[PDB]
């Protein structure tokens, strides 16, 4: 039994077992502060429709502020299939400001990448059910969608925002609404006559603290290390039957960055990272007689296949020296998150860390990019050659091509995250690095 | 009578990397100014960095404050006095090679 | 072959291929300024200015030193 | 001379507090240059003896 | 009332939990880490690049500390979707880890799928599918790279970083081997393809350049990592009848202080089968119609969950003579085992039996130690090879000591065994410490 | 090469690299009590 | 006038053999040519004439 | 009042043969005793002296 | 800007020399301590008729 492994003890369990320092088998709990969890409403200023940009400012009604949810009542425009993360393409961008200062910036495009990248299995598939209808639902279904924020303090405790220490601060968060949302209020570019305006709010969780925990936090200075996002759009080389475009993007980021990442996109459809193409799932009624290639499935505007990608090839080039060797745009797409996030990235969207764990809160590395002057992303694109249209063409292809239709793939998001610092002393606050 | 309300105040922050700078042998913190910097190890630099002179701005911070106010205060973190000292070395460090006289007016800067 | 007979256990190797030893110990030190590969006594420089023979490290002594001087003039400025 | 010495104030330990906020000197080069802190050279970069003398040397 | 209602209900039960506190959660410190960088860098293959041949790389001094390494394969299909699976996990036949002439550790290409089957899950399994595979019905033609990373323990962790800076005297390799055949890229069974292209390929190692102090560090400073090794070896199956149940009683030549044993039963013929083939929709080329067969798998869906295709009814490890543990079902093995210490989905045909707590983890969490295990052996019972695989009724309807009778196909089983040793590095030379 | 990225190191960095506490390039496993785990059958009481 | 014979390199020396040398730009600590156990020791010989520019 | 005192593994037995097995001599004749003397630092093994109990001569 | 002729088209130099044409060494690159030294090439394409 058992017994007969313990008494297999020798030199080579020295190592693992000599002059033990530690068990499993017990465990010693910590002794905590006594706090509770609040979800408390807030009120949207301005007016919520699409296209409005409305905005709010947390109420000093706990200590600290952790999650926040908005909420959008939506109903579809139209029949399963034709939506797609429609609350999420809804909130078209958010700011967020402590002191009237700018802290961070995400947008409807940053879900969507950031999703692409960092969530996975089940979290994942439970956050597309909090944004989006996924049970073949019928025109004029309505549903409450939840579109979590995912600035730093939105992710973990250990980043709450203080807002007892902000006695001289206002905490504001500011949400654009998109003028179109597909299979919401229109389809394709045009507009679903009768669609209903959403009904927006937005909830903050905050945190009750006990006597001795409130106390320090008031008289305190905190120091929070934080997460802020970088973003700058542009066009993309437009690659074609004849050639494969390249492209040198300058790196207008700065800070110590734990990443870049980015994707092509076509800016007509949201969340659109490939091509279309007339095999099972890649565009309207693909796989029939009524396929078309200038339109998405919406409902599986995504996919794995990198055939329809555009990247063939990138590398990351500072100060004029290559900083790493060229490499395949899968190896972006596929390696880069299973070496580092262990999650599955789209065909499309693309992620280069300079960090070992750019998925945690922990540092592990970064490019400092405000000591780097010449930084460049070098792209090179597929050809455009394949009939979008033939899955034989489609799916028989080779590594340098995709399909014709990539060619819509006309704006290129880049993304860059970094740590910054949130410091909050006498009342007030703001971040270390500009 | 203000004893207590003064000593109710904490003197301990459950700051990040309390005890931030010093308390660790993975690599100096002269050496973490250096590279800064972006300057070869020198004795200006390995004295304007050294624990004796990073203690003795501390010193004088500490000690100044309370001669100017009537305020008790504390050494201030060193990530934000080594970057102070840094920013302050970058855009001064002028001397014809004597380093006293030169860490004399860098230590006058960064004091101020 | 024989067996009666010493046992040349690594003899050879303590005697030609392990360190020079004498040296070795006389010169505990590395010169690191342009005497790199030079064993040498005190700091970077300072106890240096040994030398390096047709193959090995060799102590530079005032026999060596000389008949170097007479064929390859050399000026060994320590 | 702003603040007239107020000896009443008892929260006279401020130790727990770090003031200093070193956001300002965050990527500064000699006095003015701007090149980005034009980190290129991959070596140490020593230190270059400026002298405050006037406009000529001698 | 409110959430304060919450921190007002305090008594005796909660000074357990929140009495005088000590931690909190709502402020995380963060530890100082040093200054470093990591680094992509092409290696030079040596000898040519072929199905079938055994090429080789010497790590190149690029960096300090070595840390990932991923494969590049380019394939092209030889046939359309549903004809591969995992091709350049099978391309990859072999690997093995070489420092100073001394062998550290061997994958094999079953080796990779066993530990797949065993340790990688949802969808890091589905992305590492995605870079070994064609998984969005590709066509013949189609071409595509292929990343196979290593699973040597520095490719694990940081922590077990490769100091190949300590390493000053002394070469790291990297042996490869590719295999004569690749189902659905160069073979179709037994039958060759005719127009195959050869493999393009390209090693890739990841090299973490450190700052000075901690550069000199490792330089200079002897180390010794606790590191871990694959043990394999091949055994021939005691393949069970369709008339009986077969036994089998297999020595375990396995040493070293031993976290888990891991095995599969298998057909060579098919890379990755290690269940029997059944006309049911997920378990022969052309399962479910009148062109079924089940001579060959749909080799895009190779494996299954369905312990019924399986031939391991129970099994117990034995060591210098004493049963370690009861003897339990294969499922048990197949199921339990995997998500008790695991927590992922293992195949059927996969069988893990732990010595460990946490044998998915790094840090040793309790081992056997075979080499203070004069004799240890592996006893297998199998299923009886009586059920009808072109028969669904009989397939699916059938009881738990039972399998398929092309079940007696799996004729060749793969044992492992995943154990620790030390790396011990100094003066620039270094080579792993314990013999056996 | 990655010595590029090494080199980019500032004022705004020391908080996160300068005077390291420790590092992700060496792990140290702790020493643990020696254990064993069976699997054994218990006896049902009861139809 | 004779450019073989220097105090620094030696008289009648030349560069050793290069066998997995150091492919970065740094210094790479050149670790004692030290013989530790009497099995699989290496023949290699370090690079004491890698200047360390960085 | 008195428990009974659990014991250690001498109740499941006692392993005479350890690692000695792995490598023992097939002769007759008792192998010469040779110590567990420094062989390097890297490459050891770890099996048994496996000295005869009883010589046979 | 190192000889000071004229190279005809299909010749090609790289020098690691001030002034390799000279006898006197001007910087030379040493191979010997160089394991891996390697010229890359990029060709045109031969399209034109």
């Amino acid at each position: 039994g058992g017994l007969s492994q313990l008494v297999a003890y020798g030199a080579q369990d020295v190592y693992l077992t000599g002059n033990p320092q530690i068990t499993f088998f017990k465990t010693v709990y910590r002794r905590y502060t006594n706090f509770a969890i609040e979800s408390i409403q807030q009120t949207i200023n301005g007016s919520v429709g699409f296209g409005n940009k409305v905005s709010t400012q947390i109420s000093r009604n706990g200590d600290l502020i952790t999650d926040i949810v908005v909420e959008f009542v939506l109903t579809k425009g139209g029949n399963g299939g034709t939506t797609y993360y429609p609350a999420e393409e809804l909130l078209q961008d958010v700011e967020l400001e402590i002191g009237g200062q700018r802290i961070d910036k995400h947008y409807n495009d940053w879900f969507r990448t950031y999703d692409a990248l960092f969530r996975m299995n089940d979290d994942r598939y439970n956050y597309r059910r909090m944004t989006d209808w996924v049970n073949n639902e019928l025109v004029g279904a309505q549903k409450r969608f939840y579109v979590p924020l995912i600035f730093f303090f939105n992710q973990t405790p250990g980043l709450a925002l203080p807002l007892i220490a902000l006695q001289y601060h206002e905490v504001k968060l500011y949400f654009t609404l998109a003028s179109q949302v597909q299979g919401v209020n229109y389809n394709g570019s045009s507009a679903i006559a009768g669609a209903a305006q959403p009904t927006m709010s937005v909830w903050v969780d905050y945190i009750f603290l006990d006597t001795q925990e409130r106390t320090r936090f008031a008289q305190l200075p905190h120091e929070y290390l934080i997460e802020q996002l970088q973003f700058t759009g542009s066009e993309t080389a437009t690659p074609s039957a004849t050639t494969q475009a390249s492209q040198n993007i300058r790196l207008n980021f700065n800070h110590p960055t734990k990443y870049l990442a980015w994707n092509f996109n076509n800016p007509t459809n949201y969340g659109q990272y490939t091509a279309l193409a007339n095999i099972p799932g890649a565009c309207s009624g693909a796989g029939t007689a009524a396929a078309t290639v200038t339109t998405p499935d919406y409902g599986n505007t995504g996919t794995y296949n990198e055939q329809l990608a555009v990247l063939d090839s990138a590398k990351i080039q500072l100060n004029g020296q290559d900083r790493f060797a060229t490499r395949k745009g899968s190896y972006f797409n596929k390696v880069q998150p299973y070496q580092s996030i262990g999650g599955v990235t789209p065909a499309g969207v693309y992620l280069y860390s300079f960090a070992l764990k750019p998925a945690g809160r922990q540092p592990s590395g970064t490019c400092n990019f405000s000591r780097i002057d010449n930084a460049t992303l070098s792209l090179t694109y597929k050809t455009c050659s394949i009939d979008a249209t033939s899955p034989a063409a489609v799916l028989g292809n080779t590594e340098t091509v995709t399909a014709n239709t990539a060619t819509l793939l006309t704006a290129l998001n880049i993304y860059a995250k970094n740590y910054n610092v949130l410091r909050i002393m006498s009342g007030m606050g703001g971040l270390a690095y500009a | 009578g203000n004893f207590i309300q003064n000593m109710a105040f904490p003197t301990e922050n459950p700051y990040k990397l309390s005890g931030d700078f010093g308390n660790s042998t993975l690599e100096p913190t002269v050496t973490a100014a250096l590279r800064i910097l972006h300057e070869s190890p020198a004795p200006f630099n390995t004295e304007f960095f050294s624990r004796k002179n990073v203690d003795f701005i501390q010193k004088k911070l500490i000690s100044e404050t309370k001669r100017y106010t009537s305020f008790d205060i504390g050494p201030q973190n060193e990530d934000e006095l080594i970057m102070m000292m840094a920013g302050i070395y970058v855009q001064d460090s002028t001397f014809d090679g004597n380093i006293k006289a030169g860490l004399r007016k860098l230590n006058t800067l960064v004091i101020t | 072959s024989d067996y009666n007979a010493p046992n040349d256990f690594m003899k050879i190797y303590y005697s030609n291929i392990v360190e020079d030893k004498k040296l070795a110990e006389k010169y505990p030190f590395f010169g690191t300024g342009p005497f790199t590969g030079l064993r040498c006594r005190k700091p970077n420089n300072v106890g240096c200015n040994t030398t390096w023979v047709s193959g090995q490290l060799v102590e530079l002594t005032p026999k060596l030193k000389e008949q170097i001087e007479c064929k390859f003039g050399i000026q060994y400025v320590k | 001379p702003e603040a007239a010495d107020f000896a009443q104030f008892a929260p006279k330990n401020l130790q727990a507090q770090n003031f200093l906020t070193a956001t300002q000197w965050i990527g500064v080069n000699t006095q003015g240059s701007s090149l980005k802190n034009a980190n290129y050279d991959l070596r140490a970069d020593p230190i270059i003896p400026k002298a405050d003398v006037g406009p000529w040397m001698m």
